[PDB]
């Protein structure tokens, strides 16, 4: 697995998007090790609320505890291994297994065992039979992540330089809410194909989405046909030590939404921008009302403005279960929140007309990685190469001067290669000592 | 014919009432008329005449809605967060945008031309008891979509419609609602007009 | 219209006779009436109103039978062991038991609520030549069942029914027979009312 | 009701004209008659009465044609090599040969006996404007074929037919055309009468 | 494959129900080595009668010979390897291959070769081209088993201590008949999931089948909700050297049948019990009219009373072709036989309402064994552990005092682990020297 | 992979038609190395015309160049690896990628890159990013083949002794045309099952196709039931160094066509035969109007007379995408050409009634190769063994005196085994030094 990504993340073997054995290896070195998105506070707001989530191929119950904390457990009974919960979300003080009737608390503890007194006696120790717990649960402004590896860096350190870019929308805007339920659909593409598209693909917008731009008159109509750069400038792209990265298209708060959404959204963002400039400064207040497209390593992607939150849940090397949520700013009028929620699905949900265009790209790439001759072709991530900077006075991380660029592809794949060639976090750290140089 | 929802433990109040609506609303002439209407609509969609469909079969006041319902426990009660996401929830302008995207020569996904075949069954109809120009219509759809040599996707749905009679003899769709039965479609997308 | 089974080498005597029955028994009014009946029945089953179905659509004397036929050589003769297993062969009480199991809040398989969609086609009907209150009915069914996010099972069947007119205007099922076409269903089970 | 093919960019001239044909040709009596005809035909085929079908439902002058269309770019023009291969293009004698192969006791593929179920929907009909004895018929078909314990193949098609009234009251098929929607069928073969 | 089952069969890695490579290994160490159920005399009663059966993933023709014996052969032509027979059952004196016309006898001998004289001459030796025969075919009171391994113990020795428990119904009742054809359906679960459920799962009945018990009023309504043990007592469970085992619920002759079957079946069983007590004694006559649930290692399960005979035919690690027969006592009235046959399918056939409940358990267990994190969770088989006895004066084998118990799970998995860690029968024997201690 | 085919190609392990790992190995040693059929001149007759073709599992664009030559390229963009072309055939001067808009010429050169000036500058070298080209493209009388291995023998040398048999129809008849589009269908059989059936299976015709012969009254009715050899004689079969081989049934110009095709086709062939005898001699003029069934190694098969051209495109070890073309002699009347084209599909296309019979054989053979016990059964290719000759004065190659024979099976499998046990062409040559002895 040593030479799948070249130096500086410049090239990737197409095989990575189709190889079966590599997928198995990723379940060990990517999904067993990294922070994975679970849910938002707003989806489990009250004690006993739970959602099912996937962490890689595994399923977990994510439960609001009586003390207000959140714990998550593999969705598997400790007796004979039956799946415990079949609802996608709900409220419950405990979970009873339908096979033999073992009853667990929302804290994962084994509480009740039918025939315990009559048949088990001292042959059972319930304290040893609690649900298998996810050992690390942390949040970033309400967004809750889990990790199977107790040695992982804290979530905030894992976000690294990416956190600074997220803060105007995620931290300083007065609170976000994730609007459920998510759209869910299965797509015949590798999880990495979506992850790379969202981490940094500004280049595709004007070409892949030419028809969508004409029909809906999105603000992105400026780059239609890849003929001209945005009048606002080429934007930015950044990447970070642990692989997260994103592009910034200045001012594009309505993102991939159609013309009917633009006036009201732009007015809302412009008004808050004016307030925010006094608190966090002009540049960051502008970031607040710009379009950010990114990936929180490995498989959680987002758009700001046309506010979307996505999980590329791996099923196998050629199959992904795609989850799509909208998010809203807490202080938006309720009617605007509802319009945003519908508009996200309209563009990129299971019946999203932009999503149709994107999927057209994702599936064939992944299919070609499965084919013997074609799998040896390199993908190239050369756009902006040789011009990225580190230690800029204004913009942290490794930064390029264009959202149409592959700065964040290179950072994503560097981190990916470091993980697949490492057995643990300490080895990843050694492999990443010179990540910015 | 009514359903006793105390004894019929799996039946929602909503579904029980709709069943009664369509039971008592049976009219032989209306059945024939609406069957013809839905067959014409499906033919028009199958040949991808989306502009003709939007202009002649869809009313200006259209609400075109397809939901995906989150799977909740039958027995819990407490969790009251919205249980439905709108895969479609479109007004006329939003349908126009979608139609123009479908037909654009630079919609890369639509080259080569995709193939649609629609099967409409189990048609029932009832005139609204207040607004006689409004026809409630239920029908089941199988939609087969084939593309790119070996891609085949089959969709299954119940369409709950309101149609309106127009001055001049036409009939146009004012609401279509679909509670899509698969929570996670395994059809690549749901980018079809159900 | 009759079938010559000497020349039509693939046709059973049984199937030839039934074809003739439904050919000569055609009646336009009956066709409409029975199509409505079967559409109502399918709607009731799709919304899982199993008690209403059993009480109002099923006669006390019901025989509800679905067989799986062992695959035998067309050309051998000698082997005369029973060739059919009854997947269903139910009287009214046996249907009642099944209905109460479906609706029980502790039927773990039915939480979250499963989704059914039925497509009834190719309806034909013939009044019995001896017992005019008995209606012979043939119809083809596609049944789509979706559950648990990504489970989809599609069933295909021909229902060979006898229905009986009731004093008061109702019509109830006295026999349903299905020779299920797949010997080994790949639908996890056959626990659906065809 | 006509389609403007300048605005409706995905619609072929051929499909636009056919849509209009079936729109203006609607006749309630004809709809019932043709629905019965196609249901009878499908029943006969499902029980594998191929000789009865060929003798009683198919005219001597039959053209029975099923094409597979090569997938071409919507936007190019220049490449003018034939874009369709005939999977079937049969006259009466050619159908006779196929029928006799189906029924032969040494057709090894047909032992044990295969199971067919046909679902015909979306029937429309129009009397020809010149030759009133000719009925244009459109209908959609789902055909389920099960064999060998665990083989299931499902076919989806639109049949574009011309039928002819016969002296004595019968109606026989003079042309069936199917543009098969899957370029590469994943049903093992297409050896079924659509 | 060494540490998949712990000492004394106490725990099993959940992975065993989902691992692809292990399934392949099982085709070598389980299915190539052990006795596998083929058919009953009553399904091939006359010369020339045959049935197709599966032995693991392979298919065999099982044929009644002219001399009254039974031989079985792989269903594969010796010329180019075409499948020879496509009917599930029939009567024939020979089998002709549809490819080139080679004709075999019902004794597997190559008898006729088209163009033998004209084209083959001495280039063919028909004696060397007979169908590949199953080398071991033995029966237990009409139930015919096959084995690919000529070194296997005799079937009666393989049944071991389990035979004693089977004899009241199988031997002493006057003859059983297997009623065909079987129900057949594909279920998305590993073959072992069904095998463990049937070998010893009395514990699930009152919970998994709570709704079925309420609706049908089966005699098992006594243990509904796992609230109380049967008034007759906790019953028994046993296991044996070669892995076969079963539970006994005293008196429950109507098993999983509904109330409409109970009076007539109970009367029939009670009447024969009275006769049998004089021949085989009180305890064994009671066993005759009790409910036994068991597995004949590896993949043949049964219920007595509500008389069922099942084969869990493996397709892959996540897929099983489930066969379900009824059996009847030969001297039952013919109308009762027909009622029993239908009642078996009504409970546990492809449209069986109890089977729906059981399958709900089987599929997810197996699915969880495929998932990376979840596959490392142990199943525990601790019920009754530390209280099993060997050498009891009345009940042979390793025996526990409850049919709600995991005695027979432990024995099943011990034998399983011994087989997967062995290359041949001699190695299995060495690994099983202290099986009861 | 060393002992899968025995000495002289006499036996083959059935496993070869079902083994997953072997299929992967074939993509390296068979499909990466050998000549694979692409198209005919008549399907890309004008500059800019292209077809998609498969080469093993990979897809290539086969394009008529402006200078009249033909070049082929993997159908994969050099940027992120998206599939470039989705139409099966067409005319174009270039190919634009729908993802980001990179534009390639029909010569594979990268010509246009959106934002090249604004964003790439010297960070891109277009000369290094042309489509991955198939390095070897050669033809045999209009039939164009490709090879991924630059070291391959010239196509004419690869055809070896088979070329002599093909020439009467392919070279001396005045030109063939391939009639498109092909029938295409997926069949659940291994590619080798079809290849062996076509390379030499005269033996199956009278048995497998008994019903078809009765119904259509094909000239092959002479061998119905495998009762009698053709009155014309047993025919011939040949094989060659690189694996290609075929049978010859004398005089059978109408092949598998029904009686309605026979008079007109026979008259056309008889008339040209008379002319050809003066140019190429009596024997070869008779070959021109005989039925040849063969395989051009590895996966291109043909029939002459009832003129068909087939490709067995591998999908996986159990799945093949079958392509079926008709071919016609250029000087046939146009109405006869149309009748031939339809008649080929009528017999062996996706709805071909003979094809139904053949597929019945192909699928089960391949299925049995997947099954543990059955996969160890040998296929035998013994028909005619010990009587093949080399260096005959009239008929070149290794030749047997019957088209009902396995001469060409043995040669096909010898070449197959030599390839799978070799790393390159030089090793194949060493393994084939005594191929005829
Ligand atoms: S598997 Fe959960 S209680 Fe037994
Ligand atoms: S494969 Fe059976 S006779 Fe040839
Ligand atoms: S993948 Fe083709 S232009 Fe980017
Ligand atoms: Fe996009
Ligand atoms: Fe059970
Ligand atoms: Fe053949
Ligand atoms: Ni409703
Ligand atoms: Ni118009
Ligand atoms: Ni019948
Ligand atoms: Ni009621
Ligand atoms: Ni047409
Ligand atoms: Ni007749």
């Amino acid at each position: 697995y040593q030479n799948l990504v070249s130096e500086a993340g410049l090239t990737q073997k197409l095989l990575i998007h189709g190889d079966k054995e590599l997928f198995q290896h990723e379940l060990k070195t990517i999904f067993a090790r990294n922070w994975l998105f679970l849910t938002h506070d707003s989806l489990i707001p009250s004690p006993g609320d739970y959602v099912k989530a996937k962490m890689g191929v595994d399923e977990v119950i994510v439960s609001r505890q009586n003390d207000g904390s959140v714990r998550a457990f593999l969705n598997v009974c400790r007796h004979r291994g039956k799946t415990l919960v079949h609802a996608e979300a709900g409220n419950a003080k405990g979970f009873v297994c339908g096979y033999h009737g073992w009853g667990y608390g929302s804290n994962g503890e084994l509480q009740s065992v039918p025939f315990e007194k009559e048949l088990y006696g001292d042959a059972i120790k319930k304290k040893c039979l609690g649900l298998k717990e996810v050992p690390r649960i942390e949040s970033f402004h309400g967004f809750i992540y889990g990790c199977f590896d107790a040695e992982a860096p804290p979530l905030i350190d894992y976000l690294g330089d990416a956190a600074w870019y997220l803060e105007p929308t995620f931290k300083y805007s007065g609170g976000l809410e994730l609007v459920g339920p998510p759209g869910k659909v299965v797509v015949k593409a590798n999880w990495k194909s979506f992850a790379e598209n969202f981490v940094g693909d500004g280049y595709h917008v004007g070409w892949t989405h030419a028809a969508a731009l004409r029909a809906g008159q999105s603000v992105f109509s400026s780059i239609a046909g890849n003929a001209k750069l945005p009048p606002e400038g080429a934007g930015l792209q950044m990447t970070s030590k642990y692989g997260s990265g994103m592009g910034v298209f200045w001012g594009y708060y309505s993102g991939n939404f159609s013309a009917d959404m633009i006036p009201d959204l732009m007015a809302f963002g412009a008004a808050k921008q004016e307030k925010l400039a006094k608190e966090i400064g002009d540049v960051r207040a502008r970031i607040y009302r710009s379009f950010l497209n990114g990936t929180i390593f490995p498989n959680n992607s987002f758009l700001t403005g046309s506010a979307a939150f996505r999980v590329w849940n791996p099923i196998d090397e050629n199959t992904t279960e795609v989850w799509t949520y909208a998010f809203v700013e807490k202080d938006m009028p309720e009617d605007l929140k509802r319009r945003v929620a519908d508009a996200v699905q309209r563009s990129i949900g299971p019946a999203g007309f932009w999503e149709s265009d994107d999927n057209e790209n994702m599936e064939t790439m992944s299919q070609n990685g499965k084919k013997y001759q074609s799998s040896n072709i390199d993908q190239i991530a050369s756009l902006g190469f040789g011009k990225d900077v580190y230690g800029d006075e204004c913009y942290p991380g490794v930064v390029g001067k264009s959202a149409i660029g592959e700065t964040s592809y290179r950072g994503f794949y560097r981190a990916y290669q470091a993980h697949i060639s490492s057995s643990n976090w300490a080895e990843f750290e050694n492999a990443s000592r010179n990540w910015h140089i | 014919m009514m359903i006793n929802t105390q004894e019929d433990k799996l039946v929602s109040a909503h579904d029980a009432e709709e069943f009664h609506r369509f039971f008592v609303g049976h009219d032989s002439d209306l059945q024939q008329e609406v069957t013809t209407l839905l067959t014409r609509e499906a033919h028009l969609l199958d040949i991808q005449a989306y502009k003709a469909w939007l202009e002649h079969f869809v009313a200006p006041e259209i609400k075109y809605q397809v939901i995906s319902r989150e799977l909740r426990s039958t027995s819990e009660r407490r969790y009251q967060l919205n249980d439905a996401v709108n895969l479609y929830n479109e007004n006329y302008q939003q349908l126009k945008v979608r139609v123009e995207h479908q037909m654009d020569p630079q919609n890369w996904a639509n080259n080569p031309k995709i193939r649609f075949t629609r099967f409409v069954t189990n048609v029932t109809a009832a005139k609204d008891k207040s607004a006689p120009e409004i026809l409630h219509v239920r029908s089941n759809l199988i939609l087969h979509r084939a593309r790119r040599e070996n891609q085949v996707d089959v969709f299954y749905a119940t369409r709950e419609d309101k149609w309106k009679r127009i001055e001049g003899g036409g009939i146009k769709l004012v609401e279509r609602f679909v509670d899509y039965p698969e929570r996670i479609p395994q059809t690549h997308n749901l980018l079809v007009f159900l």
